[PDB]
């Protein structure tokens, strides 16, 4: 939700690196980790003012984070792990529900395609 | 009746021992016959009409640094006035007899031009001003004041005594300097002393007689 | 007192005077306060007077001035606000008091003027008709309140103590009900009012006293704590076991305000108040008139059936109601109908199953009349004929034979009206009660026909050309019997009939709508309003038309007493609400109550509850009104739009509703969307939370039936559920679907206020209406998420924790049922509750078998013990033994459980705190069933 919110531009490869180690400090499972970046999102784009910061949010979520996670895939059996976290989301349907009133569409339609598009 | 009282006190080691008694004897039988009847924790300050009590107290020049005149903002409670007469610390002093008496009737003075400006409601009151000293003035004219600066005691006196401010000596050690000042002070156109060593003269406001 | 000095010169920094603002507004009395806190600081200063004088500051001396100017005029009027002003700085002052405190009272009270005449025969009160009004007692202090409440009080004392004729001033006793009101001057008002006014009044045996305060409490009294209400019922049966109360005037308005009184009993004030004289039943019951007492059983009925105290029980015995209806089967043998007695509570239909007394056949009846109507028309001598009818102990059938005289005679010899004067009031209802059987025997056996029609027009001259019985009293009389069947149809086609055939109530109902309104507080015409009433339609009690038309004309001057409120549509008005729940009782006598609320329907603008009416009426009435929806629309269509005048736009009913289901029905009732529901719970949540606009408009509530808006809002939002045509599983799914399915319009950070607004309504509604939360968690309990998949397996403990919604991370209906479970169930009555150990031990028992369902029954249950410990301890034992066959099933039909210490844990708070040791031998064969770890761990339960 930080780097979400101050540096959307940033690097993904600085923000692969500090996720990285926060899973290696406190030492954290990983659809467990998944599904909170995923929660994140999610949160941050419900809880985001109308206008550009909605945008900025939509296309975090969108195109940086799948990148994110292709990127812990080759440093890293992820795709179990990313199925796994989808069924652990796939429970909170008020969650899913209230960033499909924002969206104004299944979102989580376009992010299961996208998570196929990159693998 | 309404009274603008002003008491002008000297804070030096002189005045030190004999204040206590000249509490008892005068000053406070003086604030009850303005404040009929002795007061007691209900008097609430603020009421811009009525008797508005004052304080001034001087020092000699051996607080060097320090200031000369301590003064006290108007009161309409005769009872925080008493408390404002118990809080005198007497702790100056030195190789000295004189004292600052210039400074604390140039404060006077100006306390005096204050309640004049905040007094429109009446155009003249009872303006009674005392001064509780124990030692003669010094020779210095007025250096802490501005618009009575240069200054000596005799010329702020006779500006006390014109206007129609009603000036009183009350002091524990009979002296000549403050009768002359006190005869100097006369407003335009009775035995109050208990103790035959202490010299009081009252131009305004009645004190049971001794 | 002196502490408020400083605040005053913190308040106020000022240089010059405070202005004197305009006296013709109430609120300039605001403007004045702190000067009259500074006189009353001078006066208690006058007390050693030098010492601490207090001098009035400088900015307070102008309003000073205008006080002592003031004070100084004694050309002074109630124009202005100029009158309160001096009586609140000077209520504290001996001598100077009197100036404002004379200028106000004899302005109410009248002495010198004239005599102005009350309605009957030799009446005259003190001629003051005009009262203070509501802005000037609300301008005023405490002080003030209780100086006035105390010389009114002393006046009536005197004039009580004075055995004058002349009553008192109608000014003055609307003062004094409006006085009354205030409850911060409490001891010295109706505590006073009760305690020693009343029983003085009665000591004197005024009866002029009297029967002024029973009108009041009758007609101008809202909002009174209960205890006092029935001190009083038990003032009045006392007052009617004595006082040789011939006085039909007394005597009437006696009965009238103690049937007013026992059917606006509150529904929950019953039991708490009832358990105060249980030892004393006899006081609070009458002994000679049945009516009250059947009455006082209705009451009881839907007192016990709203509140549901009887289930988790099904005897009688070992309550505080067996002791009532076992005093009420001495003193009156009664046996209720049937289809009355189907509505009633179970242990109620138990008792009365037994105890029912025999009564005399149809024949016999008519046999005994016919015997006294040849003696009448054989004996001759007058004294001899008016001892033998009026002999006590025999059957009285007087009112037959005046029946069968003017049926055919079509007049009365004079010695019947003796007859009648010697009876007196108490035996004269025995002799309607007899009459009133008689008459549904004899209108069963007429043919119906011009023969009917003479039936009820000299019904109709009995009760109004003759003046022999009021209205109300007759068909209370009719309305109360215990008649099956057919004979049940007549009775109410009789009651019907005489309410509906002629014009004699329908003139003076609708004559009385027209010209009147209900905000007494607002009216200052009143007694104006009230001559021209009883001008236009005269109420006869001491039988004046009787003595007209007997054939030597006797004159009666008898005196009547003060009638400042009363009259007979205001007294038909109890009768009528028990009348609409006989025929609400009765299945094919319904379009009789469709033409009833068509014409005498705008009278309950007078009705001084029709929500709490409606709102009992349709909670208890709900199986009967299940499938009739058209009726129950038509009664709380007529109910409401009988006040659609007075009262702002939308007070009760919601918009949404005023626009759709106000239409006739083509077969297509209106099913209401989510969107309604959504806007119901959100005008309760937004009186709840307080909000400036308001859903409601607001209104006064020291003159309402409800004591609060939140209140008000609840039982208007119940009225509007169950009025509706949809039936109740449908409602309450709706209901509950507001917070369980995902809602735009119910915000987020706002959930619980609509939990808690779903908690207070859907408890507040009958039981077909709340039965539907146990299907909700018995549908949460067999669910994927529960059960097969723990796919989210997140601990539980923080799964079934809701306040998690503070992320966005609530599961599902898992954690959303159990917050809005926990939300009914605080705020359920322990009746409700007590159908928690049947839904465990018998729907939810056969499938826990894994031990997330089992934590979720442990987080829906466990917060209750302590209700259940508190107050009802069997099923405290039967949960506990649910509990414990719940952690068998889990044990057995699972490999491991990875939760055995809270479970443990939470096991061994249920003892320590709750259950003890009286789940002993029960418990032993479940923990020895159990796998050895959870053994090891539940080995201390056995000790």
């Amino acid at each position: 939700l930080l780097e979400g919110t101050m540096n959307l531009t940033g690097e993904t490869q600085s923000l692969v690196e500090q996720l990285t180690m926060v899973k290696r400090m406190q030492h954290i499972p990983t659809p467990l980790f998944v599904l909170e970046i995923w929660k994140a999102c999610f949160v941050g784009l419900i809880e985001s003012p109308e206008g550009t910061e909605e945008l900025k949010w939509t296309a975090f979520t969108f195109l940086k984070i799948p990148q994110v996670l292709v990127k812990l895939k080759k440093y890293s059996d992820f795709t179990e792990d990313v199925n796994c976290a989808f069924e652990f989301l796939l429970k909170l349907t008020p969650l899913l529900d209230k960033a499909d009133q924002r969206c104004n569409c299944d979102c989580t339609n376009f992010l299961l395609q996208e998570c196929g598009k990159q693998g | 009746v309404v009274a603008d009282v002003v008491f002008v006190i000297e804070g030096t080691a002189n005045l030190g021992p004999y204040f206590e008694g000249l509490r008892k004897h005068y000053l406070l039988p003086a604030i009850e016959y303005f404040n009929g009847g002795p007061p007691a924790e209900t008097d609430f300050g603020g009421d811009y009409g009525g008797t508005q009590y004052s304080l001034v107290v001087f020092n000699t020049v051996d607080c060097a640094p320090e200031s000369y005149v301590q003064c006290h903002a108007p009161t309409s409670s005769a009872y925080e006035f008493v408390t404002w007469l118990d809080g005198i610390k007497f702790m100056g002093g030195g190789g000295e007899s004189c004292s600052l008496i210039a400074e604390g009737l140039s404060t006077a003075l100006q306390l005096f031009d204050d309640f004049k400006k905040m007094r429109e409601q009446i155009g003249q009151t009872h303006r009674v001003c005392l001064l509780i000293c124990n030692s003669p003035p010094y020779l210095l004219p007025a250096v802490e004041s501005t618009t009575y600066s240069g200054c000596t005691t005799e010329n702020l006196v006779q500006q006390i005594g014109e206007r129609g401010i009603h000036f009183s000596i009350v002091s524990p050690r009979k002296l000549p300097a403050l009768r002359l000042l006190f005869e100097k002070a006369a407003p335009p156109a009775t035995d109050v002393s208990q103790d035959p060593r202490h010299m009081v003269l009252v131009r305004g406001l009645v004190l049971p007689v001794g | 007192f002196l502490p408020v000095m400083k605040l005053f010169d913190l308040l106020y920094p000022e240089k010059e005077y405070i202005p004197v603002p305009d006296i013709n507004k109430p609120q300039s009395t605001h403007a004045f306060a702190m000067t009259c806190i500074w006189i009353h600081l001078n006066r208690k200063a006058q007390n050693d007077n030098s010492k601490l004088q207090i001098p009035i500051p400088h900015s307070l001396r102008l309003h000073h001035e205008f006080l002592q100017q003031s004070l100084r005029n004694k050309s002074l009027q109630m124009n202005d606000y100029k009158i309160a002003l001096l009586c609140n700085a000077y209520s504290t002052n001996s001598e100077c008091f009197t100036l404002p405190m004379g200028a106000l009272v004899e302005t109410i009270y009248g002495n010198g003027i004239m005599r102005i005449p009350l309605p009957g025969t030799n009446c005259m009160a003190s001629g003051s008709i005009t009262p203070l009004p509501m802005n000037l007692l609300d301008s005023l202090t405490v002080h003030a309140k209780m100086s006035l409440i105390h010389s009114i009080a002393t006046r009536v004392i005197k004039l009580a103590h004075a055995k004058s004729s002349v009553a008192l001033a109608p000014a003055l006793v609307e003062t004094y009900s409006r006085l009354l009101v205030y409850m911060e001057i409490e001891s010295l008002g109706i505590k006073g009012f009760i305690s020693q006014l009343l029983p003085t009044v009665f000591k004197s045996h005024a009866w002029g006293i009297l029967h002024t305060l029973l009108e009041m409490f009758s007609y101008r009294m809202h909002h009174i704590q209960p205890h006092y209400r029935v001190q009083l019922l038990s003032h009045l049966h006392t007052l009617a076991a004595v006082a040789q109360t011939n006085q039909n005037q007394l005597h009437l308005c006696v009965e009238s305000t103690a049937l007013r009184l026992i059917t606006a009993l509150g529904s929950s004030e019953v039991q708490p108040q009832f358990t105060r004289f249980l030892s004393d039943p006899k006081t609070v019951l009458s002994a000679e008139s049945e009516e009250l007492n059947r009455a006082l059983i209705l009451t009881l009925a839907r007192a016990t059936h709203v509140t549901d105290f009887f289930t988790g029980s099904d005897s009688i015995q070992g309550t505080w109601c067996k002791d009532i209806l076992q005093t009420i089967m001495s003193f009156t043998p009664h046996n209720w109908a049937s289809h009355t007695l189907s509505c009633f509570p179970g242990p109620l239909q138990a008792f009365f199953k037994q105890n029912n007394v025999p009564q005399e056949s149809r024949f016999n009846l008519k046999k005994n009349v016919e015997e006294e109507y040849r003696k009448w028309k054989s004996m001759s001598n007058e004294n001899d004929i008016i001892t033998h009818f009026s002999m006590q102990g025999s059957p009285p059938l007087f009112l037959c034979l005046l029946w069968k005289m003017l049926l055919e005679t079509d007049h009365i010899n004079q010695i019947g009206y003796r007859v009648l004067e010697r009876i007196g009031a108490r035996a004269l209802v025995a002799h309607v009660r007899t009459f009133a059987d008689f008459l549904v025997y004899e209108f069963s056996t007429s043919a119906g026909g011009q023969q009917l029609n003479k039936c009820i027009e000299i019904l109709n001259d009995m009760v109004w050309k003759y003046n022999i019985v009021t209205l109300d009293r007759l068909i209370l009389c009719l309305a109360m019997r215990s008649h099956e069947g057919n004979e049940a149809q007549v009775c109410y086609f009789i009651i019907q009939l005489l309410l509906l055939k002629p014009n004699d109530f329908r003139n003076r109902v609708s004559d009385f709508v027209k010209e009147n309104s209900p905000e007494h507080w607002l009216q200052n015409d009143w007694h104006t309003k009230h001559m021209n009433y009883h001008k236009k339609y005269p109420e006869k009690l001491y039988f004046e038309g009787l003595a007209e038309q007997v054939d030597p004309p006797v004159q009666i001057q008898s005196p009547y007493l003060p009638i400042y409120f009363g009259n007979v549509c205001l007294r038909f008005l109890p009768v009528f609400d028990i009348v609409i729940h006989r025929f609400l009782e009765l299945l094919p006598v319904s379009k009789s109550l469709e033409t009833l609320l068509d014409h005498l329907g705008g009278l309950y603008k007078f009705h001084d509850r029709p929500v709490t009416y409606l709102y009992n009426t349709l909670h208890y009435y709900e199986m009967h009104l299940r499938d009739r929806a058209f009726l129950k629309r038509k009664l709380v269509h007529a109910i409401i739009g009988s006040l659609k005048d007075n009262r702002p736009q939308g007070w009760c009913l919601s918009d949404t509703y005023l626009k759709c289901a106000m239409n006739a029905r083509e077969e297509n009732p209106w099913v209401p969307d989510d969107t309604y529901y959504c806007r119901l719970i959100g005008r309760l949540v937004d009186t709840m939370a307080g909000k400036s606009p308001g859903p409601f408009p607001n209104c006064d509530w020291r003159f309402n039936e409800f004591p609060n808006p939140a209140a008000h809002a609840l039982h208007v939002t119940c009225v509007e559920l169950m009025a509706l045509a949809v039936s109740g599983k449908e409602v309450g799914n709706a209901l509950l679907n507001v917070v369980l399915k995902s809602q735009p319009l119910v915000p987020r950070e706002n959930i619980t206020a609509w939990m808690n607004a779903i908690g207070l309504i859907i408890t507040a509604l009958p039981e077909p209406y709340w039965i539907v939360l146990h299907d909700r968690i018995v549908s949460v309990i067999s669910s994927p998420s529960l059960t097969s998949e723990t796919e989210w397996v997140g601990y539980p403990f923080r799964l079934f924790d809701f306040t998690a919604c503070h992320q966005s991370y609530s599961e599902m209906s898992c954690s959303y049922t159990l917050a809005l479970a926990h939300a009914v169930w605080h705020h359920s009555s322990i009746g409700q509750l007590s159908l928690i150990p049947k839904f465990l031990t018998e729907v939810l028992l056969p499938i826990v078998k894994t031990e997330f369902q089992l934590l979720y029954v442990y987080h829906l249950v466990g917060p209750f013990l302590q209700r259940f410990q508190q107050e009802r301890t069997r099923c405290m034992i039967e949960i506990g033994v649910a509990f414990y066959d719940m952690l068998l099933n889990v044990d057995q039909c699972s490999t491991h459980l990875n939760y055995m210490d809270p479970i443990c844990d939470f096991l061994y708070h249920m003892k320590y705190m709750f259950t003890g040791d009286s789940v002993k031998e029960q418990v032993e064969k479940i923990i020895c069933n159990l796998k050895p770890a959870l053994k090891l761990r539940l080995r201390f339960i056995t000790h």
